[PDB]
Formats: C-alpha cells, structure tokens, sequence
C-alpha cells in the first residue's frame, strides 16, 4: 500500500 | 599460448560436469599468465554457477580491470551483484556495459529487469524495448516484455503475443533451453497444459543440476514411526513465516496439530521479519528452524534429515525465496507440494500435490507431475476468523435500508449499540441498524472532514481510512482493532445507490475477455459500477482506455489505492458482489472478499489457478455462484445486480456459510490434513510408491 | 460556493502563520462539501509541512480519485512517500503525473530526484534535462543536474556553468527564497563566503520556523555544575553512531572522556545498525539516547533538557538524518558545531564551531556565524590506531628494495618472520624484508590464482583481495584482521617500476582545473601513474576522456574498485604519494592515507573544506607537503616522484610521525577538547555570551 | 563497495 507494503505471491528469480 | 591452452581445457572439462577440474585448469591458466581477461572471466562464470558469488566478483574485477571495452563483464558482473541483493551495484554494472557497448540487447535487458523488479515497469518496458529492437530474436526479453505488459494491462496486439510466446515456449522445449516463461507465469498465456507441465519440469532439473554436483548419495528414510514414538514428523518449509499472504492463510495450522499424533517443525527460508506471523509460528511449531542462517543446500538438507522428518512439505514451488534443491536431496520420503505454489513443480522429487476434486479433479491428472492428494472439500484455507475477528458481525447506520453503505465493526460493537437508544433489529444471524439522528450525523461529520476518530457514549470510533495512525499492527493484521470501526461508501467514492461490482486482485489477472465480460454486465445493469485497485497505479489508464473503446464512460469504473490488509478485507463488506478473474482467480483474494460476506461470481478453467475460487464456492456451499460458460457468467452477474431479493437470499447465504461452512474452520482443515498425511504414510510405510489419494 | 470561500479563509490563516486554524477551517470547507479536490490538496500541503505524513496522505488520496486529471496532487503525493522512505510508492505517483501532463516539468524533476537519490546518474541527468527543456527558468531541476554532472565528472561548459549557479544563488538570497544549491553542496562552486554563510544561514532558518509551530519557551539552563556533582554534562547529537564515516573518526572519544570532570550522553539520530560501531558508543558513553524512537523535536529537546546538558555538540550539520530542529530548541546552554559538518552552520542557535588556526585562521572568522574554538592542532581525528594496529608495522618481500610492491601486515607478523630464515632488516621503526625465495613464490602464486588464502609455518597468509570471504567483519573495520594479509601492486595492475600517485576520493571533488594540475604532474614524471576509484564507475569514461584531451594515455590512469574499508586503507600502502584535491580535500580519505604512510600533497584554499588536508599535515609536521600555489603544488608532486632520495626521506617522515604526533592520538585529542570544552562553560558560567576561543 | 556498502556524508533532504 502507498506508505507501507504489501507483499504478494511472486515468482522466484531466473 | 600455454595459457590459452589451459584455458580450453577449463572449458571442456567445465561441459563434461567436471567444475572442480575446469576451477584447477582455469588457476593454473591465470598461474601461467595472470593478465588472462578471459580465463579470468570464465574462472568467475563457473564459481558464480556454484553459488560462489563474493569469489565469482573478484575475478570480475579482474577482467574489467585487463580488458576496458569487455562489456560481457560488466554485464555478468552485474547479474553477480544482483544475486548478490546489491540492486545499486548491479544497475551501475548495467549501465557501464551500455556506455562500452550501446549495441549490447543483453545489458539493456539486464537493465529492464532491475527496473521491473524494483517495480518501475514503464522504464523496464522501454529497456526491453530497446534490447529486442537491437536484437529481435530475444525470447528472454520478449517474454519478459510480455510480463511487464500483462502488469499494466497493456493489451496492445495481445492474440499475436500470446501466439508469439506460445511459439517460443515450444521452440525452447523442442531445443533442450530452458524456457523464457517463469512456471509461476504460465497459468497467464494460452499454454497447452503439457507445455506448463513441461516448462515446471524443465525449472525442476535446474534444481537437481544444482545438486548433483553436491555428490550426495541418497538419505536413509526413516520406515516406520517407533523413533518419533508414534508420531508423524511433519516439516513445513516456507520462504514466508512472516509478513506475506503465505502467513496470513495457514498461521495457525502448525498449533493445532494434535501433538499425540505429530511432531511440527517449521523450517524458514527467511530471516525473522519482528512480525506477530513470524512469533506466532515460532512459538506454535514444536520445532522452529531457521535455515536463511544455513545457505548450503547439502548442510540445510542434512538438518532436515538429522530431524527425521516422514513428510516435507513445499509452501514455495516457483515462488520468491525458494530453495527447491532442499528438495531435489530428497530428505524425507513423502514429499508434498502445499499451498503456496498454484501448479505442477513439475518435479520427480515432489510425490504429491494436496488439492481437492473441485480443484483437480481426477480427469485432469495429467496436467501435474505429481499424484493428486485430496483434501474433502477445499485445500484452500485462510486465518480470517483469528486475523479478523472482528467482521464476524456488522451494524449499519440507516442515512435516509442497506447492509453496506456505512458499516460499522468491532469486538465491543454490541456494548455500542447497547448505549443507543433507537437500534432496529432487522432478521436476516441478525444485523442491528442504527437511525440517521445525532450520532449518525457525529460519524458522517467525521468521515467528511478527515477526522481520525471520535468519541461516542465513552466509545471508540475509528475511521477506518485512518489505520495506520490508530494501530499500524491492527493495520497490517499483526493485531486484533481495539476500536469500533467505521467503514463507509463515501470513504472511496463509490455511489450511494447503485450495485457495486468488486475485483481486488493485481491487475495482471485481467485479460480482453474479462475486461468485455465485465462491460456486458455493467451495461446490462444500468446502475452499477465495476470497484478495482491501483494494482499498480500505472495499469489504471490502460483499463480505463479500453472500457471507453468498449463502451464505458469513466464513471463506471472506480478504482481505490492498495490498502493495508485490515482495511482491504474490512471494505470488502461495501460491494454487493466480487467478479472473479477467470484467467487466474483470486486466491488468498478470494478468501478475503468472501470474509466481508460479499458472493463471489466464477467461471472455472481447467489449470489448478482458474479453478480455485470455484473450489472456494463449492466448499462455503454457493454452486449458484459457478459459471460454466461467459454467458452463464454475465447472467449471473446480472442477476445479482437486477434481482435485489436474490442478491440479499445470496449476501445472506455467504454471511452465514463463512462461519457454519469448513471455509474458513482452520481446526477443521488441520484434522482433515491429519488424515491426509497418515494415509500417505500408511501407503508407504505398506511399501509402496506413491499413488493418488482420491477417497 | 460556501466551501470555496471557507478554502480561502483557511489559506489567508495559512499565510498569516495560524497552521491550526488553516486545518480548521479546511475541515469545515470538506464539512460543507467533501468532494473538494483543492481543499483536501491544501489542507494535505499543510499536514505535510507540519510533518503529519500518514494524514497528508489520506488528503491526497482524496484529491486523486476526486480530480483524475490533478497532476499536482500525484507529484505532491510523491513528495509525501519519498518523506516516508516509500521509494517505489513516490516513483509510481511522480509516474503518474507525468503520464497525466507530459509538459509537467516539476514531476520529471521529482523523478530524476529519485533515480538520484537511487545512484543511478543517468537517469537522474535525462529527467532534469527534460524538466529543464520544458522549464528552462528552474532553479531547482539546474543546480541539481549541476551536482549529478559534478558527481561523474561531466565537465561540458564547466565556467558557463559555475557562473549560472552564482547568478541562480544571488536571484533566490535577494527574492528571499530558499537556495536551490544545498549548503552541503556550496564548497564545490565558486561562490562567495558572504553566499557561501547565507545559503546555511537559510537552512538554518527552515529548523526555527519549524520549531516556532510548537510554541515552546526557552528552556532554563544549569549555571553551575552543583547538580552534576563537579561534571560537565556533554551530549554528543548524531545520526552517525553506527558504520558511517563519523564513528571511523570519533568511536574511542567517549570512552576516553575522565569521568571525574564529564559526563558524556550519546544522541543517536539513527536506529542500531546492529554494527560494532554502534555497540563500542552504547558500551563506552556514560549515557546512551536513542533519539530515532522520538520523532517529535519538541519531546526529544525536553528530553536533552531534562538530562541538564551544559555543552551539545551538533555532529551532522546539514547532512543525512540531521535533526537541527533539536539544537534550534536550544535545550543546552552552549551548542557547538563539531566534525561531521565541514562548513558554517550559518545558524544563530549555533554558539561555536570546534576548528583549529591551521582550518580556520582569525583572519577568516567572516565565513562563520559560530565563534571559532580551536583545537591546539587540528579539529581532524580518526580512529586507526584502533582500527587497523595491523598497519601500524610492515614487512615486504624483495620480488628482484621498495617498501611498496608487495606488503605483509598482520598482529602476528613478527612471529611469522621470526620463522624465516634469510629476513633482512633495512633501518628506516625499521622494515623487514624477505627474499625472493620458496616462501615469496608461494605468495605471488595465491595472488595470481586468486587464491583466497595459504599456510606457511602454521601462519594464516590471506590475499588482501579476499577479506570479506575470510572475516566479514575485519573488511569493514568492525574487527581487527586475527591472520596476516598481502598487499600487492600487482592485485590492482599497478605497474611495479613506477611512481604511483593515488587519489581515493569520490571523483566529485575533482574540477577540471585539478585534473589538468594531476595531467601536468604526470607529463614531468615519465614513469607514472595516477590511482583513482570508480566512485561512481560512471565517472570513469569522462576522467579518461579529459585525461585524453590533455595528452595522456589510457595506461597513465589506474581506476580500481570503491574496496571495504579494512582493504580501502590497507592498499593506501601502495602507493608513493596522495594528491590531494583543493575544491574539496580529503578529510576521512587523508586519514585513512596517511595511517598508511602515503604523504600527501595539498594546496589549501580558503573554505574549511579546502583546508583540512593541510591542517592535518601541520598537526603531523609536514609542511613541506603544502603547497602555496598550483606551481607550487607541481613542483612538490614532481620532487617526490624523481628525487627518490627526497621521497624516501618524507615516506620515513610520515610513517613515524602519524605515531609520533598527535594526528591519531585518541587521548590527546579527547583531553585537548575536555580543555576547550572547560573554557567555553567558565566563560559561559562568569556571564559571558560567546566570544572566539582562540589561545 | 560493489557487493556490500560504502557509507559517506551526504547532503539532507530538502
Ligand atoms: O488492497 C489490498 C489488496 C490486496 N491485499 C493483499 O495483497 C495480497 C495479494 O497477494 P496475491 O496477489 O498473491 O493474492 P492471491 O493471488 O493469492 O489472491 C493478499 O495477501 C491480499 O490480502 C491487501 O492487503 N490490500
Ligand atoms: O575504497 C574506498 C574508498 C573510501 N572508503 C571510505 O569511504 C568514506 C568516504 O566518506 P567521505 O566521502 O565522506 O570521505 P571524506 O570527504 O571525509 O574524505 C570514508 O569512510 C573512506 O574511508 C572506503 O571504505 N573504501
């Protein structure tokens, strides 16, 4: 969120 | 010369599999001649594949330092550093190899990817523009373009995107290359389900190549449960004990384990964030390890194994900070894919996949790796009941009667409305409402001038945009509010008196055919408006361009900052119904929106990720609300909007099945998990191979 | 019509200074009508001034979804996030508002601010380009493309430049607007010492008009030492107190402080880093604050009042997580400007400035607005003697004698050349050298492998490239290296039959009048080479491309890496002499040069940045290393690269001396500022306002 | 330094 954080599901690095 | 010649024979070592040989003959080569540019550079390409990054560095900074205009070196310096988490670092190796080489398409690439994963998808959008216009034939950058795309919802000659990637994939899978399309991305294009199969499978290799030259024989496996004395240990590993939608689903299924029957031990892929998620599990698990403090693979495996561990469980599949090579070193010998990861791994080590019929039925079996283990109504969960305990019940303020336009919540809410004088009880387990007379003004007054709370009858009344500066941990869902909360139509400009249609996903769940399903039924339901979220910001004026070229003007479609979890779940109650993304559904998403007690419309695909929500539905008891077809989708839809009996019969249906349905029954869920694991036990303790649980 | 008219009362109360009442009456304008874009913006700018972010927020959220067009609020918005360190959050709002208006030129400022602030330089360069190509009057978006071009060494209209800063300066002093050139920032441009004093003077102005919302009295200050029991109570403000620069100069002078006669209180600005630094403070002060806890200047001046400080020394000035609102509270009867700050605070809160008669001559009192406090020798400390006693003693190894080539250093050194055979002893302390036999083969071969480390006679010998493979904590300074570390010519291709003059600076302080004195230097020595760091990499192309222009080739300029800071100080060795840059000396970077051995080579200026090298060469007692003039400055540099004799002579000179002297004497230095300290309170204590301490 | 950091004085915002 603006101001903060939030964190999601995503994919590892490649 | 004799340098070079050991050089070349570093090399052919290094493509046998023999990297200790090619690390002795590249040295040797740098002993001969240390002014060697290129063995320096190969020596840090092999030690950077090992994991061997600050070593890989020093050899890096060697060859830029011997050859000036080696942009390749910077490049892969760059990519180093990058592993290495120094973002700075690598952008400035990135932009010195551009400077060298401003032909180089790699380095522009390699750019865009720091843009993109530092969330700036416009300036990565025109860096992996500016790669493929340098080299057209790039499938790393064109499907990394083709991501960035989808983020923003830039549909700009999508069908022939989609052919494209389609064409890439299944000439990376006929070549033996690894796929320029992440597993984790694959449920988003057009892919054949043998192809997503493949593409996993392909991730999965990665993960063995990796260990095997750890030259680890195979674990002994523990063949019965005498040394645990009769209890099944059960390893949960998880990259996200903390902070993260992973947390906010299972919490508290680690403490409700029966310890008569099981030993928990969490194993952490991350550091301790100082969340209550991360205390939580560490203080709930019978045994919390913390391997972000073990970075060896081989060392972090042999923990596992020393533990004894019967069943290892994988809450990451493709997902950030995962460490599938634990895995891929077998050392447990049930190993199940849980949770986090919606699809195949597409690996031999993992045996099974815990989903439902509803999820994967049995027909479908040939789109995972591993054999189905049913769950009996969802393998979905969620710890909205202990997060949110508060949205168990609501009390509305009648301003002119509605059940979402102003919304009030809180753990002494009845005591509230015990104070009030003229409270109406309207039957629905039973919702109070609240006249539009001197406190109702109070609140109303306070939501239009952007106060942060009031006071009434000795209460707290919160306004419910003002969170963070109340209670940043009740916030986040760290705390339970102590607060009444205020939650209203007027708080995010949505209309008064017109259906709200809801979607609270990223935006790269949308496609075309949603977006147009979606202006079908807003047209068909003359007052209604579709709610949406920067998700991110810059996706917002290509949405907007595309309803106006379908048909819809500006006004039909709101869209509302990301809010901090507590708020996002709370404001949920103010739509009357949630349009699922039918390309990939909400999934934690969904769980949220079905908490504030608003249905849920889904039309079910075949991959794991299309037919979550519809298994979600099925479990809380609402069959009404699938679609087998974009017809029935809209038409439901529509109906929710048009038939406002049906839609209170359906809110009322939802309201009450979140509790009396094992939706949202975390014990519930724990026993049946139980159950599941002692059949996979009792399979192969008999001496058996895995096989699908299905019953 | 009503709520317009409530806007413009709430903005004349703005005006007049009555924030309260603004915020009032903005309330009650969004009472009347809520959906008012600019009432929300307004009262937003005014929440954000008053340092009320997450409110500030709410407001501009509002404006946004209220008016989709409102560029302004989506830029103002992003200045709110950048304030609450939401880095990705302010670059997604600064995007916006440049895809909503593209001729907006504040945004594309805002932006290039961001990939600034970021590191990447570029970037930064193209966004203040465009802001400057829609906006060509844009103080703010000139002088910070000024600082980026300085910062790479981008020299392009240089004198044009410089001259447009001076006429931005005199506009914005004389239309009494704050000064787009930041007083951190002002040494670098020839401006005036009268312009030089205002720019600080009208930040200093920011910190008061700051304060003066909180409407606090003075504060009643101690008279006396009665209640202190005899001590003087000083407290020591930073945000440094951790692995920053400050604590590599000052992290022993607590622990020094006689308990008998002080009492020292450490305000720490920042939150623990978790570093050594941080703890040797929090270990060492009698009292330890940590202030970043308590974000209100007016409850964290209550509590430095309430500890009785008779003396606060301000250690940041106008740099990074400053908090110069506490010491314009005045809670302390005396605030003195020390170390961390090279320049005048400019501020009337400020009594006196810690300096020395060789920084800051009397003659010279006209460029402060502090009273002058001087040292006995210089203001300058640094804490190697603490940090690297390793260096304290080396030996070399004869590859063919030179004290620079290949260098041993190590706590154990004595003990592992006791274990030799044939070590000769060269009378200089004196300077161990081992022949080029079996042991010395076996050093250069790690170095040429990159070998991390080898055994010789049981002795732990490391390659002084690998330090953070071997002991983390030893590369940063955190600890004492525990094995015996190599330093070579040859691990930075360094050519090993030449004069090396080294300069490890960021390249900012280099100007091109600097560059072409190094150039001139360099053409009179025919077998030399000039050192300098990728500090940024990006500044490395444009060096060499000036370099080029004055007629000298590639291979005269040596660029390495920015090393940590164990390795940084270590290589220093390696050279023969430091030149330093007179826009800007060295200060740290001296230090750290000198604890090395490296004489170094300074013409002094007339700011106090441009004259600390040759304050700290007076303490040592090497006046013949400052130079009068540029001629002068040649004539020094090119005498110690040919006249080996000479240079001999003075390398012996300074690596005697930095023991000998008082330059890194922790314990002289803290008694001499205990004295200075003792001589403000007296002259404070006898009724007395301050006066220059000068004696 | 690339790989870790190099902490130095830097201006305040303003
Ligand atoms: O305004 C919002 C919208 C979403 N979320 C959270 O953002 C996360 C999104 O994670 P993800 O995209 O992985 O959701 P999923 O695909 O499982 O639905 C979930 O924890 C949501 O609760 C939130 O806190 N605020
Ligand atoms: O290769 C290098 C070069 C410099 N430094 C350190 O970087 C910092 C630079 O800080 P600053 O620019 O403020 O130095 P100053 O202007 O005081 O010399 C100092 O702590 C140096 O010791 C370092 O660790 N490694």
């Amino acid at each position: 969120y603006p101001g903060g954080s939030t964190p999601v599901s995503s994919a590892n690095m490649m | 010369t004799h340098a070079d010649s050991l050089n070349n024979l570093a090399n052919i070592k290094r493509e046998q599999g023999n990297i200790e040989e090619a690390v002795r003959l590249y040295r040797k080569a740098l002993e001969v001649f240390p002014e060697f540019a290129a063995a320096h550079s190969n020596l840090a390409s092999v030690l950077q594949q090992q994991g061997k990054l600050q070593e890989a560095l020093m050899h890096y900074k060697e060859a830029i330092r011997i050859s000036p205009t080696f942009a390749d070196a910077y490049s892969n310096m760059g990519n180093t550093l990058k592993e290495m988490q120094d973002v700075q670092g690598a952008l400035q190796c990135y932009t010195r190899a551009i400077q060298i080489n401003p032909a180089f398409a790699d380095a522009h690439s390699n750019l865009a990817s720091i843009h993109k994963d530092s969330g700036n998808i416009p300036e990565a959008i025109a860096s992996y523009r500016t790669a493929l216009k340098l080299k057209p034939d790039f499938p790393d950058a064109y499907c990394n373009l083709a991501h960035c795309l989808q983020i923003v919802c830039d549909w700009t000659d999508y069908d022939e995107r989609m052919k494209k990637l389609v064409s890439i994939v299944a000439d990376q899978l006929e070549k033996n290359r690894l796929p320029s399309v992440h597993p984790h991305h694959s449920m988003l294009y057009p892919l054949s389900h043998g192809f997503r199969k493949a593409i996993a499978e392909r991730h999965g290799n990665l993960c063995l190549d990796k260990i095997n030259v750890l030259h680890k024989p195979p674990y002994e496996h523990p063949k019965d449960l005498k040394l645990s004395d009769g209890r099944l240990r059960v390893g949960y590993v998880s990259s996200d004990f903390g902070n993260h939608p992973t947390s906010h689903l299972m919490q508290s299924i680690p403490g409700m384990h029966n310890p008569d029957k099981f030993e928990v031990f969490c194993y952490a892929l991350s550091p301790d964030d100082g969340t209550n998620f991360r205390v939580k599990v560490m203080a709930e698990a019978n045994h919390f390890i913390d391997l972000s403090q073990i970075p060896c693979n081989g060392k972090a495996a042999d923990r596992i194994h020393q533990d004894g561990i019967h069943i290892l469980v994988n809450m990451n599949g493709y997902t950030k900070g995962a460490r599938n090579e634990l895995f891929a070193l077998r050392p447990a010998p049930i190993q199940a894919m849980w949770l986090g990861y919606p699809g195949t791994s597409g690996a031999l080590f993992m045996d099974y996949i815990i989903t439902d019929q509803e999820t994967s039925p049995a027909e479908v079996a040939e789109q995972y790796s591993e054999k189905l283990a049913y769950m009996p109504h969802t393998f979905f969960i969620g710890d909205h009941a202990n997060m949110f305990p508060h949205l168990k019940k609501k009390a509305v303020i009648d301003f002119k009667i509605y059940d979402n336009r102003i919304v009030l919540n809180g753990i002494d809410l009845k005591a509230f409305l015990d104070s009030l004088p003229d409270v109406k009880i309207v039957k629905m387990l039973n919702m109070p409402v609240i006249p539009m007379n001197t406190i109702a003004e109070a609140v109303i007054e306070m939501i239009n001038r952007g106060q942060i709370q009031i006071t009434i009858n000795g209460f707290s009344i919160s306004n419910g945009l003002a969170t963070t500066q109340i209670n940043n941990k009740a916030a986040t869902g760290e705390e339970v509010p102590r607060t009444i909360i205020v939650t209203t139509r007027s708080q995010y400009g949505l209309p008064e008196d017109a259906i709200v249609y809801c979607n609270f996903n990223q935006l790269y769940k949308i496609d075309p055919s949603t977006l147009q399903m979606w202006a079908n039924i807003l047209k068909r339901v003359p007052n209604s408006v579709l709610w949406l979220l920067r998700f991110p910001a810059v996706g917002e004026p290509n949405i907007q361009q595309y309803a106006q070229n379908m048909g819809l003007p500006q006004n039909r479609i709101i869209f509302s900052p990301v809010a901090p979890k507590e708020e996002h779940v709370r404001r949920g109650q103010l739509a009357d119904v949630c349009l699922d993304t039918p390309l990939c559904n909400g999934h934690t998403t969904g769980m949220d929106v079905l908490w504030a007690g608003t249905p849920m419309v889904t039309m079910p695909g075949e991959t794991l990720a299309s037919r979550v929500a519809a298994s979600q539905l099925t479990c809380l008891g609402c069959l009404e609300l699938i679609a087998k077809n974009r017809q029935e989708y809209e038409d439901i839809a529509v109906k929710l909007g048009t038939d406002l009996e049906y839609l209170k019969k359906v809110r009322g249906k939802v309201w009450k099945q979140r509790i009396s349905s094992p939706l949202f029954n975390t014990k519930q869920y724990t026993m049946e998990l139980e159950r599941l694991y002692l059949q996979m036990w009792e399979h192969y303790a008999a001496g058996n191979k895995p096989d699908h649980m299905i019953k």
